[PDB]
């Protein structure tokens, strides 16, 4: 129960716990779970509606200055017709904090943008509206980063294929690179390794 | 526990003054700093004589592949196929067969080192330490095609190899 | 007193005590046009009114970082400028009103 | 320089003739292009934007709202040359 | 003003960056760093790959220091199973992250010189990375992209042959940062490139989430190690830079005082090394010696499954950041329990720096640039993924 | 029902495209000088009114006024001078073979669906 076993710090998660409930009084109005780990890791739901006006207090002391937000994570879940998923990754660097605030969209809701907030969501910005189509509040400019210029696709939308249906090569009498239909060799040969026989019965959703 | 960068401050003292204006003129520590560099003219140069002379290797290291057999004679493969379930690149192809003698056998072993990162997660993961990752790493080609193997070249690769790759392992297989 | 904030964007400003009561005595000045009932606005009350007299409790700008238990307070003076324009922000929020619409279950029930 | 009205409406037929989705015959004083010429929305951009750029001044689409007649064309650059003799 | 593409051509883009600036006599104006020219998108060639097949993916991002960046997975995967190794992996885990330290340092010193044109130290020092390299060589049998680090700890247990030459290769090693020391740590032409360039508010710092030397050079003295000794650093001395003016030259001596560091740090490393297995007792996550699996029925199971399905990390989906030498690394798994990952967004450190370059470039001529980007360590593979 | 993002009704929506086809339509010829296109400029306002053709089954305000966000995005990576005339010609997909939608010529290409 030890020589492997990494050791539950329930100190933490009782300072966590406590300043939990305390920002559960702060902001009725979006907060909801405050979910708290052993990991030492709390998290706490936000209405997209209230995206900014949250986190904008975050970044302000009360006990707890939620400093630089470190992340912008992403989720796409399709099954949800909230399918998106965004987080917030959080760090009060005063005291040494550490928290997880996360969201959901649908493909058409103008979710808040935190540029204004943090600015280092210029780009979290960008990706997360290209890779998928999260729209955003207001923004400088919503060109795409990473994929390519005429590229149409939103791969991360947890939707068609890994290779995508593009396929570039540079042509002969074209004189020039062309995108052209995949026609993989050999393709992905994926592997179902999921398992029938639950591992964890202290997990398991109820068949209800 | 922190440590502060430069931030001492210097000497208001006449002698320590006019040294370092002696520096802003007559530049002084370039040439003391120039003078290091002729040390190294006096150095033996470290340059190994590639290719009559060749870099250092450890018996671990990884590179061209090689199927191999047994002492008696017979191919160490079973087609197990779980190597096929770990090459991260997917570059393995396996079609398992029945042998004549009855015995598993693949009728067609492939890779290509097109895809092979050479992580060598295989030499590990064949429970009858069949397929081994190879000393050989220079086999540069021509032609893409002749990077494709089929299990002929890899039996090849384990025929001219295999007093080497089986020394190695001679030397290794304990950390295993 | 100490030279050299040593931090890159902080600069100093000298006679920090009377500064950071001119921050307390307006952060109050905005809280209090604040309803009581908003939840944040008690606790924001404990913060100015116990760092005020924390304050208080000692004169020279030395153990005055020692008696908060932070460095250099000279930053908090910004810090403390953060928290009063977040209690001018405080006002357009209004009183808070428990929660506004839910997730359909199906959200965060995890796993999937 | 005058911007006599009527040679306005020539200019505006010319640029109708140079024009290509109108029929010649098709061409009027009255039609609407929207509710008589069969010409589609892109084409009534296609010849607010040629006739602007013959006017050399911006027509906000606001005026296509408006447009109804070509008569309301040469009829606004009476308004808008604000000549109108 | 006259527009221009550079890179990714030239050898100070580092064949990653095309930053178009719309230039005008020789002072920026507009200077926007486009990406993507490198991003390959490894976020969904995670996801449908056991977690065992994850591991070369983080030596395929950071370069140069490697053994840091599995250990950033093993860290991660061995929260969500609870697991905690056997020491020795631990104080393996620091030495090679400390070697891979070294690495990354001797690295970014030598290319930002030979972007100031320094040409020789270059060729002074990877004369030891070779050196080094031969080490990772004689512990994974590859010269580099070692995957010697492992979510259950470590593959293999070291060669016996190291220990004397690895201290023999530290017997000198400080003499040869000497020969800096009379070089640009001293010389004036150094100075004038990199004093009072690309001067950082200790804030737009904490906005944009600026980690490592990039905030212990502006005086920020944000850490993480001494925050959180997530390893054996709770055991080991070592004492951390910071910088003052935000100077370029503070930078810099501040990562020359890590190489001092990891010259300290290494040493005790060397001096504690406890017996025991370097990796985790449970055949259910951690494979059986070839010894064994190959009599005993349970291990040879198991060996079957982990390499072939693999362990199953209980369902959640967490983050964990790391204290990478270029600063705070991204570890956000997204995991539904299968050895699959759902997601796992990777946050580069350097991806912030990027993102704060061009509130440093404009209103400062090109060659201030130039020095911009060697000033913070970065990497592109990391950045763009 | 659910929030807007600009557009609200058709109208708010089709505004906008008609800015955007302009904006285009202007735009053409320059783009035609800079990458040096050997397409006759009309070929290039007859693909301009294509693409503006290919999305014409839209009807919610919200898909148009996206649409033509993404569409003047692509126009910031034209006048820019970016992209390259290969991107250009992306377009166009004119190594590629014609499609037959005749059924029997379906029938005689392959298993096909
Ligand atoms: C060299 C050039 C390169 C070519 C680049 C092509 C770039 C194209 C950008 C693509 C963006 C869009 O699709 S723009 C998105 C808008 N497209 C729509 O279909 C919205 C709904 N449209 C309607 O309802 C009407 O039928 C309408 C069709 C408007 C007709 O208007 P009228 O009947 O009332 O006159
Ligand atoms: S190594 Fe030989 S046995 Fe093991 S999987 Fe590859 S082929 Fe089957
Ligand atoms: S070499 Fe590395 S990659 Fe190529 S197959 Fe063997 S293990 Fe998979």
């Amino acid at each position: 129960t030890r020589p492997t076993v990494r050791p539950r710090n329930d100190v933490a998660h009782k300072q966590l716990s406590a300043f939990g409930e305390y920002v559960a009084e702060i902001l009725p109005k979006y907060v909801q779970q405050v979910q708290v780990s052993c990991f030492n890791e709390l998290e706490v739901c936000i209405h997209p509606d209230g995206v900014i006006p949250v986190l904008t207090f975050l970044r302000d002391h009360t006990n707890a200055q939620f400093k630089s937000l470190v992340d912008l994570t992403a989720v796409d879940v399709p099954t949800r017709q909230n399918r998106f998923e965004i987080v917030y990754n959080l760090l009060s660097l005063r005291f040494n904090s550490r928290i997880r605030v996360k969201t959901y969209t649908d493909e058409l809701t103008p979710i808040e943008s935190a540029v204004s907030v943090f600015k280092a969501a210029n780009w979290y910005e960008r990706e997360i509206w290209d890779m998928f189509g999260v729209f955003f509040a207001n923004h400088p400019d919503l060109r795409r980063i990473l994929t390519d210029y005429g590229f149409e696709g939103h791969p991360f939308r947890k939707d068609f294929p890994l290779s995508g249906y593009v396929e570039l090569r540079y042509d002969d009498e074209v004189k020039r690179v062309v995108a052209e239909p995949v026609e993989l060799a050999q393709e992905f040969r994926k592997f179902d390794l999921n398992s029938p026989w639950e591992a964890f019965p202290v997990y398991r959703q109820p068949p209800e | 526990t922190y440590k502060y960068v430069n931030m001492q401050d210097p000497e208001m003292d006449m002698k320590s003054v006019t040294d370092r204006a002696a520096r802003t003129l007559l530049w002084t520590e370039l040439f003391r700093g120039l003078g290091m560099t002729l040390s190294y003219l006096f150095r033996e140069p470290a340059t190994i004589n590639y290719p009559f002379e060749k870099g250092p290797l450890s018996p671990r290291f990884r590179g061209e592949h090689a199927l191999r057999r047994y002492p008696s004679g017979e191919e160490r493969c079973i087609a197990c196929k779980l190597c096929e379930a770990i090459c991260p690149a997917q570059a393995i192809t396996i079609e398992a067969e029945p042998r004549a003698d009855g015995s598993r056998r693949t009728t067609r072993y492939d890779i290509d080192m097109t895809k092979c990162i050479y992580c060598g997660f295989c030499q590990e993961a064949c429970p009858v330490d069949a397929i081994v990752e190879g000393p050989n790493f220079e086999f540069s080609t021509e032609t893409h095609e002749e990077l494709l193997y089929n299990k002929e070249k890899l039996l090849n690769n384990g025929d001219k190899w295999e007093a080497e790759i089986a020394a190695n392992i001679q030397a290794d297989y304990l950390y295993r | 007193l100490k030279k050299t904030t040593g931090l890159v964007g902080l600069a100093v400003c000298n006679t920090p005590h009377e500064r950071l009561r001119i921050l307390y005595t307006k952060i109050l000045d905005v809280l209090e046009e604040i309803p009581k009932n908003a939840a944040y606005r008690k606790y924001t009350e404990q913060i100015t009114n116990e760092k005020l007299a924390m304050v208080k409790a000692e004169p020279d700008v030395k153990k005055l970082e020692d008696q908060l238990q932070g460095g250099q307070l000279e930053e908090v003076i910004l810090q403390a400028e953060h928290e009063l324009n977040l209690a001018r922000k405080m006002r357009e929020w209004k009183l808070w009103e428990p929660l506004v619409e839910e997730p359909p279950a199906d959200q965060w029930k995890w796993p999937i | 320089p005058p911007l006599t009205l009527e040679g306005i409406q020539d200019r505006v037929l010319y640029v109708l003739k140079l024009y290509d989705k109108i029929d010649p015959e098709k061409l009027s004083v009255n039609s609407h292009f929207m509710k008589d010429l069969g010409l589609d929305s892109l084409d009534q951009v296609e010849i607010i934007m040629a006739m602007e750029d013959e006017f050399g001044f911006e027509i906000p689409d606001i005026d296509a709202e408006k447009l109804m007649c070509p008569q309301e064309i040469v009829d606004y650059i009476a308004d808008k040359k604000d000549v109108y003799e | 003003n006259i527009t221009l593409n550079f890179g990714p051509q030239h050898p100070a883009a580092h064949g990653v960056l095309r930053l178009v600036m719309e230039l005008s006599g020789e002072m920026v104006r507009k200077c926007d760093p486009h990406i993507g020219l490198l991003h390959r998108g490894t976020e969904k060639l995670i996801e449908y790959k056991t977690y065992l097949q994850a591991l070369p993916y983080f030596d395929r991002l950071d370069y140069v220091s490697m053994m840091c960046n599995e250990q950033a997975y093993s860290l991660a995967v061995e929260k969500l199973l609870n697991i905690r190794p056997p020491p020795r992996a631990q104080w393996i885990r620091v030495l090679f992250g400390e070697i891979t330290r070294l690495l990354n340092h001797i690295m970014a010193v030598t290319t930002h010189a030979l972007d100031l044109g320094a040409m020789t130290p270059f060729f002074w020092l990877f004369e030891e990375r070779e050196k080094m390299f031969e080490f990772y060589e004689r512990v994974s049998g590859a010269r580099m992209h070692a995957a010697y680090i492992r979510p259950g700890g470590v593959h293999q247990d070291l060669p016996l042959g190291l220990m004397d030459d690895i201290y023999q290769f530290s017997k000198n090693f400080s003499l040869r940062l000497d020969e800096l020391e009379e070089l640009l740590t001293n010389n004036r032409i150094w100075r004038n490139r990199t004093i009072d360039i690309g001067v950082v508010t200790a804030e737009e710092a904490l906005n944009y989430g600026f980690s490592g030397v990039m905030l212990r050079g502006s005086g920020i003295q944000w850490d993480l190690r001494k925050t959180q000794p997530y390893d054996v650093y709770d055991q080991v001395e070592f004492d951390v830079p910071v910088g003052s003016r935000g100077d370029c030259y503070d930078r810099y001596l501040c990562r020359v005082e890590e190489m001092r560091q990891s010259l300290r740090i290494i040493a005790q490393c060397l001096n504690k090394m406890p017996p025991g297995e370097i990796k985790v007792d449970d055949a259910k996550v951690s494979p059986p010696k070839r010894a064994e699996m190959k009599t005993s029925m349970e291990s040879l199971i198991h060996h079957f499954k982990l390499y072939t399905e693999g362990y199953q990390v209980p369902p959640g989906a967490t983050y964990t950041a790391i204290e990478a030498p270029k600063g705070e690394f991204g570890v956000y798994l997204v995991s539904d329990g299968s050895s699959r990952p759902y997601r796992c967004k990777i946050k580069a450190p350097g991806f912030a720096h990027l993102a704060g370059l061009d509130k440093m470039s404009k209103g400062h001529m090109l060659a201030d640039v130039v020095a911009i980007i060697g000033t913070q360590d970065i990497v592109f593979g990391e950045v763009d993924r | 029902f659910v929030k807007p993002i600009f557009s609200r009704d058709m109208n708010e929506a089709k505004r906008r495209v008609r800015e955007l086809y302009r904006a285009w339509y202007r735009e053409v010829p320059n783009t035609v000088h800079q990458f040096q296109l050997d397409i006759t400029v009309k070929m290039g306002r007859d693909k301009v009114r294509e693409m503006f053709m290919k999305n014409a089954h839209v009807t919610d305000p919200r898909v148009v006024d996206l649409l033509v966000i993404k569409g003047k995005i692509e126009l910031e990576e034209t006048i820019k001078v970016w992209k390259q005339r290969t991107h250009v010609m992306r377009f166009f997909h004119e190594t590629e073979a014609p499609r037959p939608k005749d059924f029997l010529s379906k029938f005689y290409v392959g298993h096909d669906p």
